[PDB]
């Protein structure tokens, strides 16, 4: 019976790249069809290569060609990933797995049949060279017997940013948005409060946004249109 | 058509029955090529579910089964528990790439609370951050159940994608969901046209909110 | 009064065929076939494959048939020691690698693939049909 | 001196069986069987399943077979009238639904499965051996 246990988290800057190994323990790795599958958050499951029974040639989807390598050591019964040039979009968990459907007993054309059984924990590379950034903070207006208005608290690291309304005395109606992590790296977020159309012409609104680690503390003034 | 697509979530309530298609080609299903289908626990690795179109592995239960026919394939659940919710991949090779493809994956929900359609809010650009020759649209999605949402953006009649980031779908203290959709603009962008829409499609029905920088 | 083929066979022409019932080396799925009678399947031409590869199109599984060389510079061989046929189909997979026990050729998908005759697939069993 | 089964059948016991060439819904997979004199696979015995669970363990396509029934209040009955034989097997799938052609019941290895008889799938044909 066969397991993948793969190399630790790694943190790398953009143009970098990352080599993330998976060690088999239970059976020789040279008898074994080993594949590469990702995951950015939030996203699917991509193949990114493996051993192919057809030509008896490991293969790279084309998507990466140039920027993926898969090596073995035969040795230690190591394979290892690596990837170059990396990108924001390269943010993901990196995943190890094989083919153990014949347990080294079947013609290797089973792979297509059997799929992929055994799976390592898996890597986490994030790419990132975001530093410390204070949000910009713009209103969001209501418009044309409820009204929606907010505050945008723009490109922003790292987290978190707390956003109060009223420096504390509106909470009904209020909802802060988890951020959105863009392709920059850096984060953003909306605060909306809904309240009675009826108290725009008489009640002031203030959201207070607080980033600490770039001492951005800002009131902004939610005006109608 | 080197692609195998499936719906992007499914819904049953406990002890119903569902079908989630894997729909592929003359490349792979096709081919010769057989469907796998992966299990994905919240916060966990993907599982092998079900190999060769139809078989389970050890430790998968019965009420797990599937088909192959022509160039699609359906997974099968019945008698749906809470543990099975989790997001389901399909799996071929195409022998047009000469690699593994997986479909986008499907999201399961089983119903612990009625359906309920999200609250969307679609703001325009504030006039401080155009001032900042910057362009930033809002839509916020709320109060949705099950958690899965699709959001598609419109330039006057013309799809856009490009600038778009939207969250995954995260649980609000009232156990519905919240998400939102950011698409960023040039001023001159913005300017430029009649009108952007913010369209979000759950449970297949859609809501649309539209802004237009001529309005007041 | 006999019939062309023993039940559970397939008859097509002059052969009976029957898929073996696991999976085994290539040496073992030879001694099966010999033990009912019969060889492994032997493809003597275009007629014989498309039978084939309309018998298997139901079946994802690799199925040995009796063909086999030493090492990548031998000839294919049947069992019988009668060449491949050269017209018939090109053989895919471990074309290239030489293996202690020899390369053998199994069909899947309706495609031709060499591998190592110790690693394990289906087979197909053929023998002459009863026709006098 | 006849053969019990044609060319491109498997004979088994007092019968021939044939797995067509096409994929087709449940009624014109009827009409096939019916002009090779013939009809849609009917499981008898415990015999009978154990040979086309054995027959179609290669394959994890469905196959149609001559069992169907109009609507769920009705019961499951073979082409020729004759009731599903008791402790043969369980059918799964959807049994409950109303579909505008009825539902039909498949064999995939292991197990029978319901399924709307306009979906189209490979079929079983069987017909009495000449003997």
């Amino acid at each position: 019976q066969v397991q993948l246990v793969q190399s630790g988290a790694e943190v790398k800057k953009p143009g970098a790249s990352v080599k993330v190994s998976c060690k088999v323990s239970g059976y020789t790795l040279t008898e074994l069809s080993m594949h590469w599958v990702r995951q950015a958050p939030g996203k699917g499951l991509e193949w990114m290569g493996g051993f192919d029974p057809e030509d008896f040639k490991y293969h790279t989807h084309q998507k990466f060609q140039g920027r993926v390598t898969m090596t073995e050591d035969t040795s230690t019964d190591t394979a290892y990933m690596e990837l170059s040039s990396l990108r924001s979009e390269d943010t993901a968990v990196y995943y190890c797995a094989l083919v153990w459907g014949t347990q080294g007993k079947g013609v290797r054309g089973w792979d297509y049949y059997y799929g992929m059984d055994v799976w390592g924990q898996g890597t986490t590379v994030t790419v990132s060279s975001a530093s410390t950034k204070g949000p910009s903070v713009f209103p969001l207006a209501p418009s044309s017997g409820t009204a929606a208005l907010g505050c945008l608290v723009k490109d922003y690291f790292p987290e978190p940013v707390t956003v109060s309304w009223n420096s504390g005395a509106l909470t009904s109606g209020v909802h802060t948005f988890p951020a959105v992590l863009q392709s920059s790296g850096l984060y953003s977020l909306s605060s909306v409060v809904t309240v009675p159309s009826s108290s725009l012409g008489t009640q002031t609104y203030i959201c207070n946004v607080n980033h600490k680690p770039s001492n951005t503390k800002v009131d902004k003034r939610v005006e109608p249109k | 058509q080197s692609v195998v697509t499936q719906p992007p979530s499914v819904s049953g309530a406990p002890g119903q029955r569902v079908t989630i298609s894997c729909t592929g080609s003359s490349s792979n299903i096709g081919a010769g090529y057989d469907v796998h289908w992966y299990q994905q626990l919240p916060g966990t690795a993907p599982k092998l579910l079900i190999y060769g179109n139809s078989n389970r592995p050890s430790g998968v239960p019965d009420r797990f089964s599937g088909s192959k026919s022509g160039t699609s394939a359906s997974l099968a659940i019945t008698g749906l528990q809470a543990e099975d919710e989790a997001d389901y991949y399909c799996q071929s090779y195409d022998s047009s790439l000469s690699g593994w493809v997986f479909g986008g994956g499907t999201k399961l929900t089983v119903l612990g609370q009625p359906k309920a359609a999200p609250s969307v809010t679609l703001f325009p650009p504030s006039s401080e951050e155009l001032q900042a020759n910057k362009a930033t649209l809002v839509c916020l999605i709320s109060d949705f159940y099950p958690g899965a949402v699709t959001v598609a953006w419109k330039a006057d009649s013309s799809p856009v994608k490009a600038g778009v980031e939207t969250t995954t779908p995260s649980k609000q203290s009232n156990n519905k969901y919240a998400a939102s959709s950011y698409l960023s603009l040039t001023p001159e962008q913005w300017k430029s046209h009649r009108s952007y829409s913010c369209q979000v499609t759950h449970e297949g029905s859609t809501v649309e909110k539209t802004v237009a920088p001529t309005e007041c | 009064c006999s019939a062309p083929c023993p039940q559970d066979w397939i008859w097509h022409g002059e052969n009976c065929y029957l898929f073996s019932s696991g999976s085994f080396n290539w040496e073992k799925s030879q001694e099966k076939c010999l033990s009912l009678d019969a060889k492994l399947l032997k493809i003597n031409s275009t007629a014989d494959l498309d039978f084939i590869q309309q018998a298997i199109s139901y079946s994802s599984f690799p199925f040995w048939m009796g063909l086999s060389r030493r090492n990548p510079s031998y000839p294919w061989l049947w069992e019988d020691g009668s060449p491949l046929m050269p017209h018939l189909f090109r053989v895919r997979g471990a074309v290239s690698q030489t293996y202690p026990s020899g390369t053998c050729a199994y069909i899947q998908r309706g495609a031709v693939y060499a591998e190592n005759c110790i690693l394990a697939a289906f087979s197909i069993c053929q023998k002459k049909a009863n026709l006098r």
